[PDB]
């Protein structure tokens, strides 16, 4: 019926790639903390203090791999159930 | 069925599950500190207190510590030495998988105990998952035995004190006020033998049962 | 450190039994031949290419070049 | 402690990034424009199928004035030698750019107005080349935002 | 001789010669197996698509490319750009750079670059694992990668030529005809081997025996085989590359 | 100590990598229309068919873009002449081989299309032979590489 899935297939392959791609970045991102050889990018300028600030902002921006794979966690269920309107 | 429990098998298997259980999450989690001060020919710049922190997996290399260098009030960081979170997290790490295995064998014994009877096909998968498992847990604990006898040897105050490179010169009076406490680590390693003793009881118990 | 002479004989000897051992354990048919003559061009070729890559990095001659921010990060990060 | 002749490069390449850009839209839009001619007379109700590389070249125009606004948003009396390097360069690069994009944008309009005009299931395909063309003029962009900051 | 069995194997391994990624060996298998696995429903199926049947026709290829590409590409230690790292780096530890007279210099680092000297007498250790990860943010990493990748290409190149000429003697004895391989065949081996293989035997020769300590005097490799080509024969400015040379 | 012509060259380096290399694929993709058009009426199914030498013309733009963006992250102020003109080098040749080869994928694709117009068997062979061009181009880009170390 409606969102034939002639044309959302490649969604939901999308949604699957993104959302296991997501899941190991954030987690080699907090488990490992993001060793700088995987990760140049950081979020400060001043870091002449210690070790407490660098692995604080890690966790900080591996938080954010959850809305990121979370948007998908859904997406792919609504695309699967438009998949199922025959 | 009261039968299955006053079985030994089942008996057995609760109480490797609780060695276990104990066993590794005691160990997955620890955490310590030792004292030592540093002091040197001028009083003004001697610390009588510094503190060193490790914890598990025992990673011992990535610890540190910064001492004075008592040249014009100056600091430098010392490196612990001694990489062992090898061992260690390969024994806790698949020891918690063996837990997964060891609730799911739980379950099968409690509720799936009719697809146990069915052909016993079950109990011969369960003889192969518990062979390796031991097989695993002997070399793990072997593992551990010579990892942790490497954090004794990265423990002793003297080598520290050797490694940290101003203690040559005289007035340095570097020494130690409190030694780490390695009760928990032999604790943990005896648990550690024991649930591997039990667990190849249990080995030889499971093929004795499937015929 | 990583030791040579280690790495070197395990890769060695098991591909070299891998290549010995495989078209004997092979089945017989009509089409042994073909899968025999793909698993011996493979070990070959593979054992070749991993042979020249870990004798590149045997006996460097000049140290890789790295950044300030990046070496006060590995000195706390591990070792 | 700089000489004065350093504005030169800089603002010759505020101007160079709008002159060339025009020149491609130019070519983008007349062309394009004869092509239509022709096709008005066999079906004259295809003009909204056939109002594409206008829009094109109008877009490569709007590149061409966003990067022009942008460099000479930072004019300065006592700009330095390399920034006036940098920005002729950024200037120059996104102006030849464009000037590329609206020719090829123009042939293929061109081309493709009358293959419409002749065979309707062309019109779809069409649009496909002419996207790839506007990437070109994407590109140039780019390396202006690229060459304002760094 | 039907080369069909050699081809094979070969076409893998040189696309992974050339594909040398490991994610994108992954999202190339996942493409080859969904194809592979759809056979009864595709081959029972109205299809319109010419793509698409070229590359039903080449799905053993696309598979067996993709499969190749995915071990190219973890030897390479470069899965989407990254390295997957083991953490067995044994590089720079901070004591060991402090005792090569080294302290507090990131100073002057925080605008610099600062190279370092290699051997300081307390590091090296190659990587079972392929590619040692740490180059994956050398700055200088392109140097020792390009290098790498021209005696890598040109060796292998040697080797699967050599594989290519060495059937013609089996064909040339079968057919029976001996005007055609004792005055055939054998000069042409005779003179690819004299000319290549030393290539192989010299480029081996200082890939294991120059050591780190003898960096400056090392000898340019492309210098001698023209030196040798042109028969000059200087007397200075490069020195022999082992006894017995000329 | 340096001069302060020195941060010149180098700069225009990159804009030469967003220059002729574009050029280049200009043309490609303009050819490849007029092609198309020829064909469209007569073979109509084959429209899609043909959408392989416009990409393969697009690729050559994305191969200037990669090199731009390299040189400009290596542009400081305090640049030798050394580096300059190496950069310079580096440029000029990229976009040089970027430009011969959309001359000649352009010719080939026009003549391909054309070909394949009345004689499906010609499809592979014209792919072959396009595959020569594109590959031109990364020998320019392979000098780059190596003009960024020595």
């Amino acid at each position: 019926l409606c969102c034939g899935p002639k044309l959302a297939a490649c969604g939901i392959v999308l949604s699957a790639w993104g959302v296991i791609m997501l899941i190991m970045l954030g987690i080699f991102f907090n488990v490992h903390s993001a060793v700088l050889i995987e990760d140049v990018p950081f979020t400060e300028k001043d870091f002449e203090n210690g070790p407490q600030n660098i692995y604080n902002l890690y966790e900080q921006v591996s938080y954010n791999c959850f809305i990121a794979a979370g948007l998908y966690l859904l997406l792919g269920g609504f695309s699967f159930c438009q998949v199922r309107l025959n | 069925q009261f039968r299955v429990v006053k079985e030994p098998l089942g008996f057995v298997k609760v109480l490797q599950w609780v060695f276990a259980i104990f066993a590794f999450a005691t160990c997955g989690s620890y955490t310590g500190e030792l004292r030592l001060s540093v002091e040197c020919a001028n009083k003004t710049e001697s610390a009588l207190n510094i503190e060193v922190e490790f914890e598990y997996p025992f990673r011992l290399h990535q610890v540190y510590f910064d001492a004075p260098s008592c040249v014009k009030g100056g600091t430098t960081k010392i490196f612990l030495v001694g990489d062992y979170s090898s061992s260690a997290e390969f024994f806790v790490t698949v020891a918690v998988f063996a837990f997964l295995y060891s609730m799911g064998a739980l379950a099968t014994y409690i509720f799936l105990q009719n697809k146990y009877r069915e052909n016993n096909k079950g109990p011969m998968m369960d003889f192969l998952a518990t062979a390796v498992f031991a097989f695993m847990w002997l070399v793990s604990s072997s593992a551990w035995a010579k990892g942790l006898s490497d954090v004794k040897m990265a423990t002793d105050p003297e080598n520290i004190i050797k490694e940290m490179p101003m203690c040559r010169q005289t007035g340095n009076t570097c020494k130690e006020l409190r030694d780490p406490v390695t009760s928990g680590l032999n604790t943990s390693v005896v648990f550690g033998f024991l649930n591997l003793v039990l667990w190849v009881g249990n080995l030889w118990f499971v093929f004795k049962e499937t015929g | 450190a990583h030791s040579f002479a280690l790495p070197v004989i395990i890769f060695t000897t098991f591909w070299g039994l891998i290549g010995i051992a495989g078209p004997w354990f092979v089945p017989k048919g009509p089409n042994r031949g073909v899968i025999i003559t793909m698993l011996v061009a493979t070990a070959v070729c593979c054992y070749l290419f991993w042979l020249i890559a870990i004798l590149a990095q045997l006996n460097p001659l000049f140290g890789p070049q790295l950044k300030n921010e990046t070496i006060w990060y590995v000195r706390f990060l591990w070792e | 402690n700089n000489p004065e002749y350093s504005s030169f490069f800089g603002v010759m390449g505020a101007s160079s990034a709008m002159v060339f850009s025009a020149m491609g839209a130019a070519y983008g839009t007349a062309k394009s424009g004869t092509g239509i001619a022709a096709m008005s007379v066999m079906r004259p109700e295809l003009i909204m199928k056939s109002i594409i590389p206008v829009v094109m070249a109008g877009i490569i125009a709007i590149y061409g004035l966003v990067v022009a606004v942008l460099i000479a948003n930072s004019l300065t009396d006592g700009i330095t030698l390399y920034r006036s390097f940098l920005q002729l360069g950024a200037g120059l690069s996104v102006g030849l750019s464009g000037l590329a994009a609206g020719f090829a944008i123009g042939i293929v309009g061109d081309a493709g107005v009358r293959g419409t005009a002749q065979q309707p299931r062309l019109f779809v395909g069409m649009i496909l080349i002419l996207i790839f063309a506007e990437v070109l003029g994407l590109y140039g962009l780019i390396v202006a935002l690229i060459l304002s900051t760094k | 001789i039907n080369p069909a069995p050699y081809t094979v194997i070969t076409f893998p391994f040189l696309f992974a010669v050339m594909f040398g990624d490991f994610g994108h060996g992954i999202l190339m298998t996942l493409f080859a197996v969904w194809m592979v696995l759809r056979e009864s429903r595709i081959l029972s199926q109205k299809h319109e698509n010419e793509m698409f049947s070229m590359v039903f026709s080449g799905r053993y290829i696309i598979l067996l490319m993709g499969l190749f590409s995915i071990y190219t590409g973890l030897i390479y230690n470069d899965c989407f750009s990254k390295s997957l790292n083991i953490f067995g780096s044994s590089w720079s530890v901070r004591p060991m750079f402090t005792q090569g007279n080294w302290t507090e210099e990131t100073l002057l680092g925080s605008s610099v670059l600062q190279l370092n000297p290699a051997i300081p007498g307390v590091f090296g250790g190659p990587y079972p694992f392929g590619i040692d990860p740490i180059w994956n943010i050398a700055t200088n990493k392109l140097t020792f990668l390009n290098s790498f990748k021209m005696k890598m290409s040109v060796i292998l190149g040697i080797i699967h030529m050599l594989f290519g000429v060495s059937l013609s003697l089996f064909n040339h004895i079968y057919f029976k005809k001996p005007l055609n391989i004792y005055f055939g065949f054998i000069p042409e081996i005779i003179f690819m081997s004299s000319l290549f293989g030393y290539l192989v035997i010299l480029i081996f020769y200082k890939w294991t025996a120059y050591d780190a300590h003898s960096s400056r005097n090392a000898p340019s490799l492309l210098i001698h085989f023209i030196n040798m080509f042109l028969f000059s024969y200087p007397e200075s400015g490069n020195a022999m590359l082992y006894s017995g040379q000329k």
